[PDB]
């Protein structure tokens, strides 16, 4: 038979001369003594001296990771569990590696090739750790596996978000499997997500509070504020929206955790507060910097699109998808949740107009009307007359 | 500075890990201890020393093997100087294999090769890099070009025959980018 790793025993010599004691497979000194250095991203322009510093550090990391992938199931898991340098190195890479949507220079092919090496190797390492059944002989007990995962800080919530925004465009179906597996084997990440949501939302208010939009004594609106402070604000916002959206694109089961914290309304009202002022400021000050302001405009429009996509992903997951499936005809609560969500943002006319332009409301209301045997126009009319007036305020 | 760029997961880490952000207040203590232990970290490269002399003897006539053995002794001496004698015989032989493979396709000492040797064994006398490169090019001057492609194919094959987790898996380098929208129109 095949014995799972957590409970498998290997014989090893004890401190005492010439004495063998059977002991667990995983153990601190069965780990290898390979040191792991932290990752630092490349310089912003191809300054030769800085490039080679980055290259030195990066080759240490990549060689260590190549060897780590070469390792066997028993010794690889020993290393990942007991070597703190390894996990901190991977956290370093995930935290600091440049994202594609970032402001990017072309650099020497050496840095590009090396960066590709690191990208692939890091993804494969995280795949190995997300899998609890490497194959028939080499596997780990589900309950013990999730304990290991959560609790040698192998998977944070930040690291999961980083993983998605970094590897989700190309390798989605695999990363879906990974994330779903770690959440299945250790469900306390949900709680982690829960506890993290207040900080996430705090991010948004901070952005508002930094533009004086809403205890930060009156800061300057985007029209007045210094240019590269505004640049930082919209860069932060773009990174935040892209990361959240990528996470929910990989793992939509998280959405209810989000909506437990009134997320649909929070991002709708944030949209209403933030988007108009920043739009007008970018437009007005475009000629202060031709190229910078156009980039900021691209990022702002990207952020608005990603915000609305987040909104619709949550709406679908907790109302629309449950109605389409499992039609035993007890969908009133789902319907009522939909109606409540929209009643709470009737007044957010600018967000309503743009959101309706992208995911039309009438098409999702008809889903509820089709599914419910007994849904009168009374229950949705006002919502549509909100949408209508939201458009009618502007000349299109 | 890209360590400066504002990231959501950066804020998330800062909020619950104040502890750990200046926990990594470590620079050349950090990398130095790596240098301290990198001496035995490289087991081998593409082709080991025994594989190299097997190839050389298998492809060349005894006529030229006579001189090629003195060339290989020059390379062994250069590795002895670079690696040092206290790690032992097999260590300097793998260093000699590393030297040969470093210069088997290059006819001079360049920034790439000096930096590679330094990465592998720390600081070293460059005179020995010159000696090893000269001996290697002396040896390769006896290769026919079919022989040279055989050597290249052999290096490529063994690098390809290496097995690691997820090696044959499909992987994409496509990363999430900015969606294309359109420039703020002209104002006025």
């Amino acid at each position: 038979p095949a014995l799972p790793l957590d409970q498998l025993q290997i014989t090893h010599k004890d401190p005492k001369t010439g004495k063998l004691r059977t002991s667990p497979a995983l153990h601190p000194e069965q780990k290898a003594d390979r040191y792991f250095v932290l990752y630092k991203p490349p310089p912003k322009d191809n300054i030769p001296a800085l490039v080679e510093e980055y290259l030195e550090r990066a080759t240490f990391v990549a060689n260590d990771l190549d060897w780590l992938l070469a390792l066997p199931h028993d010794k690889f898991w020993c290393q990942v569990i007991f070597d703190e340098t390894l996990q901190k190195c991977l956290d370093s890479y995930l935290r600091y590696v440049p994202r594609k949507f970032d402001e990017g220079v072309a650099s020497a092919p050496e840095v590009v090739d090396m960066q590709k090496r690191l990208h692939r190797s890091v993804f494969l390492t995280f795949l190995r750790m997300s899998t609890h059944k490497e194959s028939k002989d080499h596997f780990i007990s589900p309950s013990a596996f999730g304990e290991i995962l959560y609790n040698n800080f192998l998977f944070d919530i930040p690291k999961i978000l980083d993983l998605c925004v970094l590897f989700g465009k190309g390798n989605s179906p695999l990363l879906q499997k990974m994330i779903g597996n770690i959440f299945t084997q250790q469900p306390s990440y949900y709680s982690d997500l829960d506890e993290t949501l207040p900080t996430i939302l705090q991010v948004f208010s901070n952005i508002l509070q930094h533009c004086g939009l809403q205890e930060e004594r009156g800061r300057l609106t985007p029209s007045d504020m210094p240019l590269l402070e505004l640049k930082d604000i919209v860069l932060y916002l773009c990174d935040t929206c892209t990361t959240l959206w990528a996470f929910l694109d990989i793992f939509p089961l998280a959405c209810q955790t989000f909506q437990k914290h009134d997320f649909c309304y929070r991002l709708a009202s944030f949209y209403e507060a933030a988007i108009p002022e920043m739009e007008s400021a970018i437009k007005k000050r475009r000629l202060e910097d031709s190229k910078l302001l156009g980039d900021l405009w691209q990022r702002l429009s990207h952020s608005r699109k990603k915000l609305m996509e987040i909104f619709h992903i949550i709406l679908n997951q907790i109302c629309l998808l449950p109605i389409l499936e499992s039609s035993c005809d007890n969908i009133q609560g789902f319907i009522e949740e939909f109606l409540q969500i929209f009643s709470s943002l009737l007044q957010e006319k600018r967000f309503l107009r743009d959101y309706d332009a992208l995911f039309p409301v009438a098409e999702d209301i008809s889903l509820l009307q089709q599914a419910s045997s007994v849904l009168d126009e009374t229950r949705t009319a006002y919502i549509l007359q909100a949408v209508e007036s939201a458009w009618e305020g502007v000349d299109r | 500075e890209f360590m400066a760029l504002p990231r959501l997961t950066g804020a998330l880490r800062s909020f619950s890990n104040v502890t750990k952000q200046d926990n990594y207040n470590e620079e050349v203590a950090d990398l130095k201890i790596k240098r301290s232990k990198l001496h035995e970290q490289v087991l081998d490269l593409g082709l080991t020393w025994k594989k190299i002399i097997k190839f050389l003897n298998e492809k060349l006539e005894k006529s030229k093997m006579q001189s090629i053995n003195e060339d290989l002794k020059d390379i062994l001496h250069a590795a002895k100087q670079i690696v040092g004698t206290d790690n032992g015989r097999e260590a300097i032989e793998s260093g000699a294999a590393f030297l040969f493979m470093t210069f088997h396709l290059k006819d001079s000492v360049g920034h790439k090769e000096t930096k590679a040797i330094k990465q592998m064994f720390g600081p070293f006398p460059s005179s020995s890099a010159t000696a090893a490169c000269n001996a290697t090019n002396r040896i390769i001057s006896h290769f026919s070009q079919d022989d040279l492609t055989a050597l290249v194919q052999m290096t490529e094959k063994e690098h390809g025959d290496r097995v690691f987790f997820g090696k044959n898996l499909a992987f994409s380098f496509d990363m999430h980018d900015l969606d294309h929208f359109d420039e703020l129109p002209i104002n006025g």
